[PDB]
């Protein structure tokens, strides 16, 4: 009795697992791409404040 | 000098010594008086015969308890109990020992008010004290932390208790308790076609209930399982041959400790009361409470009741929390043992209601400071 | 000899040796006292249990901080703390060690006064002094020169220095903190269903607050994107499973700083304020203040509090002035890093009020001279 | 056409038209369900009963309130309650009215949400409005300032208004109310034999409750009296005859609206969350705070209790100011009243919310604006 309990509770523990492991995989894939973003944000900025420095001074 | 404990519960009186590993006198708290003439002269027939000797002589006699829902309602019959545990059981003196009695919370004022005055008036003990039997039971599991759920023969309990402090408004208490159950088989068996209708027949039926009754850990599949073959029939053998056979009966008696809608009770059942007194306490604590169920008491002794207990709480729980049920193999005598346990400290030994204190304050010195 | 550095703090005690880089001990102001009963005889009760202790058991307790804001309300908790830091924590001898007590500034004169009355005489410190968390902080930044703005659990507070000197003029101090934004979170997600009105459940708050808030850039348009989609939503678990789910709370706790009156209060947003305080300052150095704003305490530590205080400044001064945010990775602790550093200097050794000279003059000593 | 005034509650349902005096159909906000079997083939058995039916049939039943504390956690039953509310009390048809429902505050959106939805789809009233009880208690009490004290059978709370102009900052609320103390009555009458655990039980103990409770004006010499003599015991006929007696249960059982402790809760008194609720209200309305307490519900009914609320406040406010406790003979239905008052409002009828407004908004206009 209480090993097929156990034995059905933590199959559907293994998919949780699978779900939260889906999810972590996704959240890896969300992370590199979000640093991929913030990078080109960053030559973003560095572009417009190479641009905001030089036409200031020209100003 | 040495203290003495005596649990009543109202179903077994257990005594002993405090400092011993387990009651020393374990005989029925009943008092049988004979119904019938009585022709031979010179046999020199008692009045009235106590403990397990009106269990002997069951067929003549009329027995009853003095002690019906953890309140004592006979006080007469108490009194012949308890003499009977001091002199004839333990064999000693109450002038000599201080007494640790035993009770449920949530039970009238009278019943610890008169307890102290028979104590110290018609046995001049030196001293005495009224424990819970919670508390002693969790004395007796080894932690100072946990919900206890005690279930004897007249009054189911919860004690929810944390660091060693009680948390007295999430206390539950239930009148369902063993006796209950055996009145439940009692009514339950006259559907196959046998009749128990005397007090002895009561003790018959409380013997078939200890010895083949079990939680089914799942009811209704277990009762189509009974309809279909008949694999779970048992048989037992009355004291006059007349061999009987009871099915599906074995696990619906105790289901009623689930469903107290069996004999017509409005509660939940002792899962549903221990998952509640459970969710009445601090939300920091019952992390801690959910892994900490002790069990106690006879009732609680049913092969199956820590699965079937385990599986209830664990689905009304969250799905996070590890629900551990904690079922000793002699839980049955936990009380004592953590009464011993507790009357064998030495920091206890100030705790006591010295004689002079009550000759000072009355019998109300018990509950106002005690 | 060694020193002390005692940043007191109304939500967190911070302690160490002056030389170090971070505090020995960090652990919670807080006074806790069992409110139940107590029923296992033996276990050893206490009476009050203090720092992280009282966190573990708090359950139990009813929690109370010693100081409201910034002002020290319970000088015998107070005392309890101290006892507690110095004997548990640090593991001196108060004795041997002078002591720097650190205040904020603007508060009554009788707080400084019982400070160094109660190191004098119920510890025997050889010597001590009583800074300003900004000044500390503004050592802690590496600057002689900026607006500080520091927010800790009690109040919040702008000192302007420069070339080392303050503006007292200038000096301005706000009533809302941590905990204000704490009772807010608290009342604001009763709207959701979520019910906390414990202490124990103030903590509980407290941590959801640390954990899932942020400041949001633009209030408006975050607010309707909240009410759009829901990918704003975070889940926090309590401890007992119970997960909970926030939405736009996240960012409505903290908006409070930039709007007082969520809280029912007349006072301008942080960003005013400090706006208010530069422009309160010599029309030659609030260029200099503009670009050396150091924020300090642990209300600072929200993610997005520096851009959206950058954002609020720069539309509040001159479009040609380069306004600049200093908000260190470790500003929760720059009180403390900067009086270790006050206390290791070789010239700050006369700036102690050594034990003879309070003989002397009496617990005035402080104020009147340092 | 005249509207609906529909003051709901957690125990009991005051409905009427605006514009009356009283209202028309005053019944408990209960649903029962039949317990027992059923055996009589043709006596046409309902599945439910609603309101003060299923009180006379409460033997059989098993009573459940739809609302437990200020919320409303079963919609289904709410609904019936509507419906029988409707149908058969007022004898309307609610396509035809406006309706005024209550509720208290500070509780979760989704209640207000649910109630528009409710009525705008399933009873196609042509507008409806969510008041606040308290604005309508000070309407009642014919007061434009005061801080109100409502307790009803689910929610104590406390809400500031001066000038028309509420301090929703200074609003508090509590969550022990008529029901807690019929619990607490529960439970401290098996101290004297007394068992009552059914829901019907607690019926007959809510009646109890509300004919032989009192709230003592000191709680000592009272308890100290009542153990000295006999003259505080009334007596109680139970409906089986069985007459019951009570002693100090009579002023112990309101008087844990002073001592939350009593239950086991951390607040305090109602006495002194009325008194910070007024210190958190700005220093220049608090002396007109002062001299307007209104009380309102029915757990503000017990005799005694404006005269204790008012040596309470008086001990703790300053020793020149007024306390004046406001406590109108008809307070139990304040809210009610002010409800009808307000509705009756030429000024008003454009605040309802129309069905148009609905069907353009959604139903979270009714926060949205309204
Ligand atoms: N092995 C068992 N299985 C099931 N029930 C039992 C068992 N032993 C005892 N009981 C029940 O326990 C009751 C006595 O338990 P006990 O803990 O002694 O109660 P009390 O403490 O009130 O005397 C009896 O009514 C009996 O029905
Ligand atoms: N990571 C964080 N995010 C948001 N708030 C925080 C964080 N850490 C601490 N806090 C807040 O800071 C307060 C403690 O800050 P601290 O600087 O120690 O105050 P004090 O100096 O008064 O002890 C707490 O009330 C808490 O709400
Ligand atoms: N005369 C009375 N004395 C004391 N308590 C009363 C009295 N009448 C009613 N109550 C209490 O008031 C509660 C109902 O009050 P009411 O204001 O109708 O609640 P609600 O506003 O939630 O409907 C009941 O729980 C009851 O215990």
């Amino acid at each position: 009795h209480i090993a097929e309990d156990a034995d059905r509770k933590y199959e559907e523990v293994a998919r949780k697992l699978v779900i939260i492991e889906s999810d972590l995989e996704r959240a890896e894939e969300r992370a590199e791409l979000s640093e991929g973003k913030c990078a080109e944000l960053e030559e973003e900025l560095k572009t417009v404040t190479n641009n905001l420095k030089s036409l200031e001074a020209q100003a | 000098t040495t203290a003495l404990v005596c649990d009543n519960g109202s179903g077994l009186v257990k005594a002993g010594f405090a400092g011993d590993d387990a009651p020393r006198a374990v005989f029925p708290s009943i008092v049988g008086r004979p119904r019938h003439q009585g022709v031979m002269v010179g046999m020199g027939q008692k009045d009235s015969y106590v403990g397990d000797e009106a269990q002997s002589k069951r067929g003549i006699l009329t027995l009853k308890y003095p002690i019906e829902h953890g309140i004592i309602t006979n006080w007469d019959d108490m009194e012949k109990i308890w003499h009977h545990t001091f002199y004839n059981e333990l064999r000693v003196a109450p002038e000599e020992h201080p007494t640790l009695l035993t009770e449920a919370p949530l039970n009238p004022k009278a019943n610890r008010e008169k307890m102290t005055q028979i104590m110290f008036e018609t046995f001049n003990v030196p001293a005495m004290y009224v424990a819970i039997q919670a508390v002693l039971s969790l004395y007796a599991s080894g932690r100072t932390t946990g919900i206890v759920l005690d279930s004897g023969d007249g009054v189911t309990h919860n004690v929810p208790i944390y660091e060693g402090y009680a948390l007295p408004h999430a206390i539950m208490r239930l009148d369902l308790a063993g006796r209950d159950l055996t009145d439940y088989l009692m009514k339950i068996l006259t559907e196959r076609g046998y009749s128990f209708v005397t007090t002895a027949e009561r003790e018959i039926v409380r013997d078939i209930k200890e010895k083949l009754c079990y939680v089914a850990l799942d009811f209704e599949n277990e009762m189509a399982t009974a309809a279909s073959s008949s694999s779970l029939e048992k048989s037992y053998e009355l004291p006059d041959g007349q061999v009987i056979t009871i099915g599906n009966e074995r696990f619906r008696c105790p289901e009623t400790l689930f469903q107290p809608s069996f004999i017509g009770m409005e509660s939940a059942g002792i899962h549903e009361t221990t998952y509640n007194s459970i969710m009445k306490c601090d939300i920091d604590i019952r992390k801690d409470l959910y892994a900490n169920n002790v069990l106690s008491g006879g009732t609680t002794m049913y092969p199956g009741i820590a699965d079937r207990m385990q599986k209830e709480i664990t689905a009304l729980a969250p799905s996070t929390m590890k629900i551990k049920i904690i079922a000793p193999p002699e839980r049955k005598y936990s009380v004592w043992i953590g009464g011993s346990i507790l009357a064998s400290l030495s920091t206890f030994q100030q705790m006591w209601i010295s004689k002079q204190e009550y000759d000072e304050a009355g019998p109300s010195i018990v509950h106002r400071k005690c």
